């Protein structure tokens, strides 16, 4: 239920840029670019993410095993 | 009854009519009684001499007529007749090369696991004598270490009939292994590598691989394309199954209370 | 005494001694139910050293490997190494241009998910002992 609210906040921001970009209510400008930097801030996968993740997943794993 | 023992076999066999009569001879023998119990009774072993002999001549006819599914069909029932439980059975002198037909055939279709498990049934005929069985096991020995060329050179030495329907498929399933070694991403060679690796200074076989495959002789150069893969890997993409794999750990710790 | 003196000849590249073993101790080999070794172990007489070389060296010339495997010809040294890699003796590879038989990549067997596979095997067996023990222990 920490993740069931993730899409719940997201389904609200879903409907906002549906009904403002579809063409009903007048656009704010402040909320638009304040939403823009969110999409240019999410991490991606890379080789540096790759070799590091299995470096410390294994290290967490050894304690369990 | 007692139907056409050596009608069109000892001289020449171009006929299919006596093959239909051997089919009728198969109808006469397998409606005599049976071959299943074989309790005693040398008198019912009398037609067992006949039934094995007429399937020897059916096996000789099967390889002569260039027929793949029927050759193993008669040979299995021949092997079923050397699967006799009560085997008094004086030795029919065609047995060893008859096995050598099957032993060479089953080498040819790459049944190498079935090749060596068939070899159990011979006590001393593999080594002491019997060039008919000694020829495929010396052949299979030549396929082991590095010795491709001795197979292609000792083709021209057969004690029996020429074994032609076996050996040509046998060499063809060696050619694709040399091909499958040379069909790699190793790009270009010349016609003299075709003579060394593939075979045959200027053959019709270079026209064969020109039309079947590529390998076209350009400016004295064969072009084999890159058979190299692309390897698209992330390998963190086992993230769902790895998150799954953690769950049944804690599940199997709990849940039995 | 047969089998230790057998593998004594196998590790060496000798064959006239190896056939001398066969004539000396064939009766015991026939008694043990192992006729079949002579057709199948003469394969690995050449495959022992080429695994030994590809374990020792890293990037060998195929001209040099012919004398080292006493092969008496540099040209079929492509073919044995082709038989080794196609059957998977060594994970090496041939450059068919100037004689290279080069070996594998650098050892990367910690940061490439492989320690997780062995660690999953030891989870799935050890706690399986745990659950089988708890059920088997309490009968009353």
């Amino acid at each position: 239920h920490g993740l069931k609210g993730l899409n719940s906040k997201l389904l609200d921001i879903r409907s906002y840029l549906e009904k403002v970009a579809t063409g009903k209510l007048p656009i704010n400008h402040q909320i638009i670019y304040q939403l823009q930097d969110v999409f240019n801030l999410l991490p991606d996968v890379s080789l540096q993410e790759f070799v590091k993740a299995f470096y410390l997943k294994t290290n967490d794993q050894m304690v369990v095993v | 009854m007692y139907e056409q023992l050596k009608g069109e076999w000892n001289r020449k066999s171009p006929n299919l009519s006596k093959c239909g009569e051997e089919l009728g001879r198969l109808k006469l023998v397998l409606l005599e009684l049976n071959f299943l119990p074989t309790t005693g009774t040398k008198l019912t072993k009398q037609q067992l001499i006949l039934a094995r002999d007429i399937l020897e001549i059916g096996a000789q006819w099967s390889i002569l007529r260039k027929d793949i599914p029927s050759f193993e069909r008669y040979m299995a029932q021949l092997k079923c007749y050397y699967f006799d439980y009560k085997e008094q059975l004086p030795e029919s002198a065609y047995m060893h090369q008859l096995l050598g037909l099957n032993l060479l055939f089953l080498l040819s279709q790459n049944r190498v696991a079935e090749f060596h498990t068939e070899l159990e049934r011979l006590p001393a005929k593999d080594i002491q004598t019997n060039v008919y069985i000694k020829h495929p096991v010396s052949l299979e020995q030549y396929l082991m270490e590095g010795s491709y060329n001795k197979v292609f050179l000792a083709k021209g030495n057969i004690p029996a009939e020429s074994y032609t329907f076996f050996i040509d498929i046998l060499l063809d399933t060696i050619r694709d292994e040399i091909a499958g070694c040379i069909e790699k991403a190793y790009e270009k060679i010349l016609f003299t590598e075709a003579t060394r690796i593939l075979f045959f200074n200027t053959p019709k076989k270079m026209t064969d691989y020109a039309k079947k495959r590529g390998w076209v002789l350009g400016p004295n150069n064969y072009y084999s394309f890159a058979s190299q893969q692309q390897k698209p890997e992330d390998t963190t993409i086992p993230s769902t199954e790895l998150a799954k794999q953690v769950i049944e750990y804690a599940r199997q710790l709990e849940m039995i209370v | 005494m047969p089998y230790f003196l057998l593998t004594q000849a196998v590790r060496t590249g000798n064959l006239a001694k190896f056939n001398q073993v066969l004539d000396q101790f064939g009766e015991k080999f026939q008694a043990d139910g192992t006729y079949t070794l002579i057709i199948r172990l003469r394969h690995n007489v050449i495959k022992t050293g080429v695994r030994m070389i590809s374990l020792s060296y890293s990037r060998i010339s195929l001209a040099d490997i012919a004398q080292k495997l006493q092969l008496d010809s540099p040209e079929d040294a492509e073919f044995i190494v082709a038989k080794a890699i196609r059957d998977g003796v060594i994970e090496a590879s041939i450059n068919h241009e100037k004689g290279y038989v080069q070996s594998k990549e650098m050892i990367d067997i910690y940061s490439t998910r492989e320690p997780q596979l062995a660690f999953h095997q030891r989870i799935s067996f050890c706690l399986d002992i745990h659950n089988m023990s708890v059920k088997a222990m309490r009968f009353p």
